[PDB]
RNA sequence: GCGAUGGCCUCCGUUGCCCUCGGCCGAUCGAAAGGGAGUCGGGUUCAGAUCCCCGAAUCCGGAGUGGCGGAGAUGGGCGCCGCGAGGCGUCCAGUGCGGUAACGCGACCGAUCCCGGAGAAGCCGGCGGGAGCCCCGGGGAGAGUUCUCUUUUCUUUGUGAAGGGCAGGGCGCCCUGGAAUGGGUUCGCCCCGAGAGAGGGGCCCGUGCCUUGGAAAGCGUCGCGGUUCCGGCGGCGUCCGGUGAGCUCUCGCUGGCCCUUGAAAAUCCGGGGGAGAGGGUGUAAAUCUCGCGCCGGGCCGUACCCAUAUCCGCAGCAGGUCUCCAAGGUGAACAGCCUCUGGCAUGUUGGAACAAUGUAGGUAAGGGAAGUCGGCAAGCCGGAUCCGUAACUUCGGGAUAAGGAUUGGCUCUAAGGGCUGGGUCGGUCGCGGCCGGCGCCUAGCAGCCGACUUAGAACUGGUGCGGACCAGGGGAAUCCGACUGU
RNA sequence: AUGCCUGGGCAGGGCGAAGCCAGAGGAAACUCUGGUGGAGGUCCGUAGCGGUCCUGACGUGCAAAUCGGUCGUCCGACCUG
């Protein structure tokens, strides 16, 4: 909006770094059942309807 | 009677409102647009500010006066019985 | 033809967002915003239509910046009132004082004579 | 006042291409003064040959690009619109140069 | 800025503690000396180029007067 | 006024107490389009730049010791010395000055208190000033055509904020003077013995022109340094004029409408007063600070889309969503059509044929509503100029009533305007200036410029001419609802 | 849906009301003619607003109400953030 608070800046800035998918490694451990992110928010849908 | 018969003024209003009720609203419609004299100047500047509100151009006068004419017969009438009461009782 | 945009993020053409047009050094007409039209201050009569001569007509806050001589003028009541009405304010007060002045003569005759 | 130009053609007939007289007489037919193109409307403009240099003077106001004009048009009719080209070198001047 | 008529006003503006460099614009008979202040930019047209000249030589100090080119 | 500490306990600041003074009007929240001091130009990134770099400014706050100059400022009288300029002693005044006036000059003491102004104002019409754009006549620079012509057509042809000065507007500002034989004046209005015309002045905006900024920079061209990096180096130009009910913005007057009267507060300023301060004759208190000089301005947003793909409709949905900028031609026009700057690939696909049904356009000999519940649909008329226009009526309308003629092209004619110019002869001074009687164009003429129209005439095209586009079908009546509106 | 506050917007044309000017007639009252003026919950009409008719298109659509032509209004009981 160009026009955004600090609160709301900072949501968007943690929604936006939580949407980075899973490393590698990650599924190399031993005990993991995680293939992938499967929380991935793409902006077009699923709108964050804040 | 040059370009309207017995209209004048409310020719604007064209066909509509009716003739009666126009012919009703000539006198005030003429009354309160028309300029009177001030007679604190002797000029014709006294014009209708507003509702019952005068104003003269030239004196800078703002006189409260009727809603369409400068002074009403009533205003008249109670000024001179009050005027007449004064003297009574002063003598 | 050379068609411009705002320079501002306000895009309504309101009373502060009101602009001009100006030719820079780069040959290329930009809208540069016009600060508002100051009015010169009304007489304290109340009766005068028009605005006092001799001040600058300017935005109050720019009063501040301006410096004395520019907001009055050397007078009585200057800066402030017309000198019409100044001048007539003096007459009327030295009229008034004289004729209470007479009044109270005329009551100190009465008193002498009852 | 004195209008004086010059359409300096310092190698175009150096490599052998135009000819200078050539160039003076097609000028001499083609320059037109108050609507007139023959006899240079009377004894008003002069034109001055130097095996290179080609001097228009001219008394009443002339404009400058009409030399330019002329010059294209003697070119083109010539077919020399593909290696030649009119280069202001400097005021009340003109050159011909290669591309 | 601000433009300066005689020549003692421009030598007292440039002798300024606060004054620095002083440019030197040759202006083709327009010829300007410009001393750059804290506030303003005093300029001094010169028409005269000995004039100009010989107050090249008037900076006391060893200054920045470094000509313009 | 008292008490105390602190710092060259000189001088100042601080807090504590006492005396004194004091209206407000409800704490607080409430607008990224209301009010609200103050930044513009050039350059720059793959992506941000009125924010970064350079160059010019400006606003607010601080400024104790006050950092400087300047205003309060260096007057008069008396008695002496000295030819003289001048010097000493003593009495003093000195919170400025000028103009009849509107008012002006860089300042030019001032409190509690009080008054006022700005902030702070509706809609619409007309006119005038300024700017941006468009137009025309030319100079240049670069350029398309040149099978024929075209002094060619196309692009460019500039200066910021902040100061100084001058054009140009407005004044319900002042002075001399008193006018009917009424005058002045606008598109209209309007003004005048409560002071009009005529002269001399004063103030406000001056966003426009010149100047500092500022040509150093920018742009258009011609030519080089550099394998490459390279924000380079240089020659020139950036010019002279006229216009228009022309479009947009802004400013200023003038009006019309209201049983509509068209906002508050923050903040700033002016004025009435002298409560109080000053040094005493060279200095001082004050500077609503006059010109400079020093320091600081903290916190948050700053990318992009803003819409036939970045928003909402389950989506890259023919839907919806608040604004600014608005070129040329035709044209009444911001109508439709064509073109320039700019944008794009025809809108979730392409190829091959053109069967029947369709959707969207058209055309049809003769009749012209005979079809159908019903002229449903389509069609007809359509702009402008010139004639003409009934019944009825609330006298305003009906009305573009109805009904007629013209419309192209080219060549001419007539009409509707601005600026300048005669003070010519003699004398005199340096073609220019002054004086005297002359001509006094007082029926005006001579020269120079410029935007469009209106009417008429001839000729002519295969009777075609509002040739595309835009673009009313009318008349006679009945019922209902006054109407406009929802 | 309505009330309030604060902002924005609405080409080009026709009819030509009050008011004013000049001429003519009159003994007066005043009346006719030619102009100026631009008022109207005025008319044609664009943007905007709304949705009459074709009961057109579509009707597992572009769309859980859209599109084309034709339409009413467009200075005020107007539209809108
Ligand atoms: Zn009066
Ligand atoms: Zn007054």
């Amino acid at each position: 909006s160009s026009h955004k608070t600090f609160r709301i800046k900072r949501f968007l800035a943690k929604k936006q770094k939580q949407n980075r998918p899973i490393p590698q490694w990650i599924r190399m451990k031993t005990g993991n059942k995680i293939r992938y992110n499967s929380k991935r928010r793409h902006w077009r849908r699923t709108k964050l309807g804040l | 009677a040059k370009r309207t018969k017995k209209v004048g003024i409310v020719g604007k209003y064209g066909t509509r409102y009716g003739a009666s009720l126009r012919k009703m609203v000539k006198k005030i419609e003429i009354s309160q647009h028309a300029k009177y004299t001030c007679s604190f100047c002797g000029k014709t500047k006294m014009k209708r500010r507003a509702v019952g509100i005068w104003h003269c151009g030239s004196c800078m006068k703002t006189v409260a006066g009727g809603a369409w004419t400068y002074n009403t017969t009533s205003a008249v009438t109670v000024k001179s019985a009050i005027r007449r009461l004064k003297e009574l009782k002063d003598q | 033809v050379q068609r411009l945009t705002y320079r501002r993020r306000l895009s309504y053409n309101t009373a502060s967002n009101k602009t001009r047009l100006s030719r820079t050094p780069g040959n290329r007409i930009v809208y540069l915003y016009t600060k508002k039209v100051g009015k010169a201050p009304k007489s304290a009569c109340g009766v005068c239509p028009g605005r006092l001569r001799g001040v600058r007509a300017v935005r109050p806050k720019v009063l501040m910046r301006l410096s004395k001589t520019k907001k009055h003028v050397s007078r009585a009541y200057g800066g402030s009132m017309c000198a019409k009405c100044v001048r007539d304010r003096i007459k009327r007060a030295f009229l008034i004082e004289e004729q209470k002045i007479v009044v109270k003569v005329l009551k100190a005759q009465a008193q002498s004579q009852k | 006042q004195v209008l004086k130009f010059t359409l300096d053609c310092t190698h175009p007939v150096e490599d052998g291409i135009m000819d200078a007289a050539n160039f003076e007489q097609f000028l001499q037919e083609r320059i037109k003064v108050n609507g007139k193109a023959g006899n240079l409307g009377g004894g008003v403009v002069t034109i001055e040959r130097s095996k290179s240099k080609i001097t228009v003077t001219s008394e009443v106001p002339f404009s400058k690009r009409y030399l330019k004009y002329l010059t294209k048009k003697y070119l083109k009719k010539n077919n020399l619109r593909d290696w030649l080209r009119v280069v202001a070198n400097s005021k009340e001047s003109y050159e011909l140069r290669y591309f | 800025p601000r433009k300066i008529e005689e020549i003692k006003d421009f030598l007292l503006t440039a002798r300024r503690k606060d004054a620095k460099s002083v440019k030197i614009k040759k202006n083709k008979d327009n010829v300007k000396f410009k001393v750059r202040c804290s506030r303003y930019l005093y300029t001094l047209v010169i028409t005269d180029k000995e004039k100009a000249e010989k107050l090249k030589q008037s900076l006391p100090p060893g200054l920045a007067v470094k000509e313009l080119k």
